[PDB]
């Protein structure tokens, strides 16, 4: 399976930024998309989870209010994988949301670790500045 | 609560196994048109006794579960236990050991006959 | 106390259901019912007898009839597949008189092995197989047939010989049977056993009187599905038989002719001797004695009202008639010299018969059968069994009733042997509470 | 007795007699089509006691307790007061329902079995 | 090996080959199809009910409660086991076979009377 | 229009010695004419 991620841009403080994430060679409903950041200051951090398959999600408290995450409906290519993809939007972009974000598949249909970001796409930054 | 027919196809294998009652039952229930309707009920009779034929041979006949005494060979898959009932469906493993499956049939026979022929045995011993 | 569902097999619990039966014989001309093909009979049946066991009969909702009716049919039809067709019979006929009028000496130009060829044929038959053509000449005549159907001349290879059946249920299945001394086909039947087959019955067709059946045990047995309605029919089954003997005195001479390459056609060329009419007698002292036991049961329904016996009010030959096949011929006989009696409570008998050698026992339109002539004096004998009779409605003087020998519906003949079975299911598994819990591994 | 001898006699002393009665060109199509027919109903009884483990047993108890609703009465008046027939009346509604209850019991002891021997 | 490549084999060293034979018992002119369907499915059925009758069923090998008469054969086990084909076997016993499974189906009968308590 | 034509024929009768005369009307896409091209026979298609 392979993941890919919207480019790096720069942002204004205040300013929204909304993160593509396409995937393929596996079947997009049967896994959890997570979103995971990175800073310098902070190290890697979740920003929690979205099942494609029922919408539901789990956001990690320290994003409730600013991130915002939707899926596409997922488009068949052999019976057992699809194309899809995953967006999250950050809202409120303050400095200290500066570093790079990551889009990653889910490890289990069941069991206890069904939602462990098991592929990884390669991330991209985002940048803010006035 | 049932999913109902096939409802578990979709399901991980580990799921599907709550199931397997509903698949094993209605095997056998689920003039030109009067021919065809014999040929129907001779034929799925026929299918039904086919995989009864095997279990009876594999000693497993009366269980939905059958444990047996011959060991998995990586070459058949390489996957770990996760990696197959927590991760796939039955539709998906099927197609992964299709070249192996009559060999396992054939693996499991020949145990079942040893067993048999050392149960006798032990019992003649004693 | 915890109680557990337990399952059983073997459970003797059944529900009524239509099954298909196949029939089985004794091991033994060819027979018309095909009888070498049915299941070996077992030397020893078995019955048995379920004590405690009340279980509801309905002769009229037994569908064991009907499917022995279509049993017949589609043997009768399959046995004349092979057979003549006839087809060429069908030509203007001209008749006279021979050398009662019940014959006729007929002329025709009948086909021939060569399509080139026509051969005159000179040949008698029965006035009843006759329709004069209106030229109004009287002497140009046409088959009956000729209007309605193709006829196919049947086989004569193949006996109509009746040979007991004895019908059989698969296995899963049983055939209750009731015993009770006395039983009129209906209601609850106190004595019940189970059989895997029924006793044979022969394939005797007949359209007033039933032959060679089963006798009643004890007593005259009157069947019906409602005896206050007087369009229903009512089957009585006699205790003892009386015998009727029945001969057709012509010693026929049969001649044939090639019709096309393959096929014959069998005609009477001539009779040796007088012509005389064909006749059965019934002995006069064994009917009178049974007519007074029938009407003594009958009287039992009806209020002690005087009992009137009487000939068919009229229709078509084959219902107003008695027709039996013996020797291979098919006789109708006027009854009316055996249901002519009243009864207060206070030698032998000759009925006159025709033969017809165009037949259509099943009364199916576009279809019809030619028996040939059988050659020499026919005689046989058989056993009054039972009657068919029918009554009077409509009049509200309750002096007396008035009943009818006869009715249209031909299952009602195998309804007088199939009355005391059913067929029913059997379903081994169920389910009851116990004590006892499954043991379970740890 | 004999093949539904019993049919008359209580639930409790048929119960002896299960073994007895666990036992059992136009003519030939006929022949043909009772022969199916009675493979059939040889099989279906045959399907639901090997899903339900109870194959090779005329008795088989399971694990799916009584429901008062299926009925009321005591053992007593069901095993010695009543006959195979008249008890088949009585549950005619439930008996689909019975089924199930035994057949998922069925899979949930399999399952548990399975578990134990991986354990071992 | 091999279907019925066992049958020369002497009757202890066939035993080993029974799986081999057990299988394949199941795999106008539609009607004769169908009754050679039916026909093979009749006689595998035939033989698993003798098996459910007498309590082997889903067993290659069972063991019964039944003795030996020894008027049915007085060989000793060496001399049937090693010295015997299945073929030959059946021969011996050809006469005795329906008296040895009717004493088969009442021993199991009686097992079953003792189950119940 | 030429949709219909009406036709005689002498059928076959119950009896095999005798004949009647038909008059009938026919579609005219059911009928073909005699390769004589008199105009006045034709034939069943
Ligand atoms: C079709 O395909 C889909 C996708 O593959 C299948 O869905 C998978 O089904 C399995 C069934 O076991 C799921 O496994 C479980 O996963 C959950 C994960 O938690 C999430 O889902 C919950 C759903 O109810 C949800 O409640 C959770 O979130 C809420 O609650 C938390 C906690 O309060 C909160 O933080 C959130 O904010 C939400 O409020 C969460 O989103 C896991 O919890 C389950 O654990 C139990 O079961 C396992 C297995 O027995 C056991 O090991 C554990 O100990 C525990 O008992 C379980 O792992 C899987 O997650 C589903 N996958 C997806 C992507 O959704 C579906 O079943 C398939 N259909 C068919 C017909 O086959
Ligand atoms: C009610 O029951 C009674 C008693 O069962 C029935 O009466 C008996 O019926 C049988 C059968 O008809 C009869 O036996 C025959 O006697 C005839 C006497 O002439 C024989 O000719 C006849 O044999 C010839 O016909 C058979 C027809 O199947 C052939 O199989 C047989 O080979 C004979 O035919 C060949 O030989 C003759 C020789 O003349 C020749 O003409 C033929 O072309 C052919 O080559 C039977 O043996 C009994 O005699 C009857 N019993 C009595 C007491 O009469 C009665 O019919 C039943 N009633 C009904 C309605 O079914
Ligand atoms: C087997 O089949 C053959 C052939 O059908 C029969 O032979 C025929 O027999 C009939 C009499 O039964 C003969 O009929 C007579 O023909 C005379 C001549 O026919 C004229 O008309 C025809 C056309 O319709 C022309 O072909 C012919 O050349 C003549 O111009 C008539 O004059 C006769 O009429 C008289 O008798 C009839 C009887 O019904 C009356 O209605 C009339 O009013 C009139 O009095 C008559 O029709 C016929 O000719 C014969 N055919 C041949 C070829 O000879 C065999 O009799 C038959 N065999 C058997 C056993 O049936
Ligand atoms: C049915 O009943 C009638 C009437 O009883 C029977 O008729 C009788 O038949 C016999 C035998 O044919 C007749 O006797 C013989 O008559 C001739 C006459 O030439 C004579 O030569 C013989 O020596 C002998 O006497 C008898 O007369 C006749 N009776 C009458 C009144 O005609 C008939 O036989 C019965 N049918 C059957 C099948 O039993
Ligand atoms: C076909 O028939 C031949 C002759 O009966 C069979 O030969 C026998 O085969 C067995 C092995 O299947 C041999 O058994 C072994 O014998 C040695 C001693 O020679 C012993 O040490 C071993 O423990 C074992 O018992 C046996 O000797 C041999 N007989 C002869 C005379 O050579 C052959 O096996 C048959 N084939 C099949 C497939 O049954
Ligand atoms: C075949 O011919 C016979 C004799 O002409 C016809 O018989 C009469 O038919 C009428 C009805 O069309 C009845 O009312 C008469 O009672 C019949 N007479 C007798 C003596 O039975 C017969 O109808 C013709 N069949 C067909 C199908 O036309
Ligand atoms: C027709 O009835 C006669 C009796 O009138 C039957 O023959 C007698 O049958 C009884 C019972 O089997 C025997 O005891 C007598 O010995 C028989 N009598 C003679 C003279 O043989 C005869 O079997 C009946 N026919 C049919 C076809 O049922
Ligand atoms: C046959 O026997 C049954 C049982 O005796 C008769 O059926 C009963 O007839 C009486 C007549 O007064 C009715 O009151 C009952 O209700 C009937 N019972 C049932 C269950 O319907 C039947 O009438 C008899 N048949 C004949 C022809 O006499
Ligand atoms: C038996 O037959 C009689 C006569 O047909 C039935 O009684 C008649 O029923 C109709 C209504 O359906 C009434 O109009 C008549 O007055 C009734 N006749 C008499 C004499 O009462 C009777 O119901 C039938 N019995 C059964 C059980 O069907
Ligand atoms: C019916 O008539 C035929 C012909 O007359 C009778 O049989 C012939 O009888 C004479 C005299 O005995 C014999 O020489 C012939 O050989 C007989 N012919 C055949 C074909 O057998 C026959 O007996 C008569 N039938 C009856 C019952 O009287
Ligand atoms: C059965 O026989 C009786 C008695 O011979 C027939 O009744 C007679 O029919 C003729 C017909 O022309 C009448 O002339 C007589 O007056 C009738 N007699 C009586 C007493 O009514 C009866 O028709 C015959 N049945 C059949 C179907 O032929
Ligand atoms: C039998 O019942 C009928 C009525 O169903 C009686 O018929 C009447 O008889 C007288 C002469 O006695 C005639 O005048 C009437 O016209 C007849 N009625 C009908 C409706 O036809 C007959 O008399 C009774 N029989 C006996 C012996 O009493
Ligand atoms: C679960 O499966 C994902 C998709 O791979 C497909 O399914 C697996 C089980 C294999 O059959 C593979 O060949 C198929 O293409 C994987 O991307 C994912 O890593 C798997 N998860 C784990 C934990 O193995
Ligand atoms: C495993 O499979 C290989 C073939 O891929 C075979 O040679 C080997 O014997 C197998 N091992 C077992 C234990 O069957
Ligand atoms: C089965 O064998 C064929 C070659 O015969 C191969 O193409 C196919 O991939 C194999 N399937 C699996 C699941 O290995
Ligand atoms: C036959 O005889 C009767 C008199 O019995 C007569 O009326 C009739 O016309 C005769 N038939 C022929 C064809 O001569
Ligand atoms: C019928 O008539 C023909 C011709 O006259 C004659 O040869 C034949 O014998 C007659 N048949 C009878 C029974 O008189
Ligand atoms: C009918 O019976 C009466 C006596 O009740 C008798 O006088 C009459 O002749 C009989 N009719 C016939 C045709 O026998
Ligand atoms: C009996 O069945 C009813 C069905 O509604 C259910 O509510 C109840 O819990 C059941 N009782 C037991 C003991 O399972
Ligand atoms: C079962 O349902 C039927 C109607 O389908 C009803 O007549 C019968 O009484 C019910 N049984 C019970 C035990 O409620
Ligand atoms: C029918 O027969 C008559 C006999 O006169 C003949 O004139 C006419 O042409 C025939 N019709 C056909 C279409 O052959």
């Amino acid at each position: 399976g392979q993941l890919v991620q919207s480019g790096a841009e720069l942002k204004k403080p205040g300013a929204s930024v909304k993160i593509s994430c396409k995937t393929s060679g596996y079947r997009f409903n049967f896994y959890h998309i997570n979103w995971i950041r990175q800073t310098a200051g902070r190290g890697p951090e979740w920003m929690g989870w979205i099942s494609p398959y029922s919408g539901d999600k789990n956001l990690a408290p320290a994003f409730q209010d600013r991130v915002i995450m939707t899926t596409d409906t997922e488009v068949p290519v052999t019976s057992f994988t699809s194309t899809g993809a995953a967006y999250m939007e950050i809202r409120n972009l303050k400095f200290d949301d500066t570093g790079t974000y990551f889009c990653a598949k889910g490890l289990l249909r069941d069991g206890s670790s069904t939602w462990l970001p098991y592929l990884w796409g390669q991330g991209t930054l985002l940048t803010v500045s006035s | 609560v049932s999913l109902g027919f096939l409802g578990a196809a979709g399901s991980t294998m580990g799921a599907a196994s709550i199931t397997l009652t509903v698949q094993a039952r209605q095997l056998l229930s689920g003039t030109h048109w009067g021919i065809k309707q014999l040929q129907a009920r001779v034929l799925a009779v026929e299918h039904y006794l086919r995989d009864q034929q095997l279990l009876g041979i594999w000693g497993c006949s009366g269980k939905l579960i059958c444990c047996t005494n011959v060991p998995w060979n990586s070459s058949w898959s390489n996957k770990s236990l996760d990696e197959i009932w927590n991760n796939m469906t039955w539709l998906q493993w099927d197609k992964e050991i299709n070249n192996y499956t009559q060999l396992i049939y054939r693996l499991i026979e020949e145990s079942q006959n040893q067993q048999e022929k050392n149960e006798k045995e032990l019992l003649e011993l004693d | 106390e915890n109680l557990w569902v337990t399952v059983y097999y073997g459970v003797p619990v059944w529900r009524d259901a239509d099954t298909t039966l196949f029939c089985a014989s004794d091991a033994k001309k060819h027979n018309v019912w095909a009888t070498h093909a049915c299941v070996p009979t077992d030397p020893n049946p078995q019955e048995i007898h379920l004590d405690n066991v009340t279980e509801k009969f309905n002769m009229w909702k037994n569908n064991m009839v009907e499917q022995m009716h279509e049993d017949i049919i589609s043997l009768w039809d399959q046995s004349l597949k092979p057979c003549v067709k006839l087809t060429p019979l069908c030509v203007t006929l001209h008749c006279t008189n021979v050398t009662r009028e019940g014959l006729k000496n007929c002329s025709f130009n009948m086909t021939t092995e060569l399509r080139d060829k026509r051969q005159k044929v000179y040949s008698l038959f029965y006035r009843l197989d006759i329709v004069p053509i209106n030229e109004n000449q009287g002497s140009e005549y046409r088959l009956i047939n000729c209007n309605t159907s193709a006829i196919t001349q049947a086989c004569p290879k193949v006996s109509f010989e009746p040979i007991p059946i004895h019908y059989c249920t698969p296995a899963g299945f049983a055939i209750l049977k009731c015993k009770d001394e006395g039983f009129n086909g209906t209601g609850l039947c106190k004595n019940v056993s189970t059989v895997q087959c029924t006793h044979g019955i022969k394939p005797v067709v007949s359209t007033q009187l039933l032959l060679n059946g089963s006798l009643a045990e004890k007593n005259i047995i009157i069947r019906s599905e409602n005896i206050t309605n007087n369009a229903k029919i009512i089957i009585v089954q006699l205790v003892q038989p009386v015998t009727i003997k029945c001969i057709r005195p012509n010693n026929n001479t049969v001649k044939s002719i090639r019709i096309g390459p393959g096929q014959a056609f069998y005609y009477t060329g001539d009779i040796i001797g007088d012509i005389r009419q064909a006749h059965c007698n019934v002995t006069r002292s064994r009917w009178n004695k049974t007519l007074q036991e029938v009407a003594e049961k009958l009287r039992t329904y009806f209020g002690n009202k005087t009992i009137i016996f009487a000939q068919s009010s009229g229709g078509d030959l084959e219902i107003t008639t008695h027709s039996f096949n013996c020797g291979g011929e098919f006789f109708y006989c006027n009854t009316s010299g055996l249901f002519n009696s009243t009864w207060y409570v206070n030698d032998t008998i000759t009925l006159p018969c025709r033969i017809k050698q165009i037949i259509n026992m099943w009364q199916r339109a576009g279809q019809a059968m030619y028996a040939p002539p059988i050659p020499g004096v026919i005689k046989c004998e058989s056993n009054i069994t039972g009657l068919l009779l029918t009554r009077d409605g409509g009049k509200d003087n309750n002096v007396n009733e008035t009943f009818r020998p006869g009715g249209s519906d031909m299952r009602d003949n195998w309804r007088s042997e199939l009355y005391k079975y059913k067929v029913v299911e059997i379903e081994p598994l169920g389910v009851a509470p116990t004590r006892c819990k499954r043991r379970v591994v740890e």
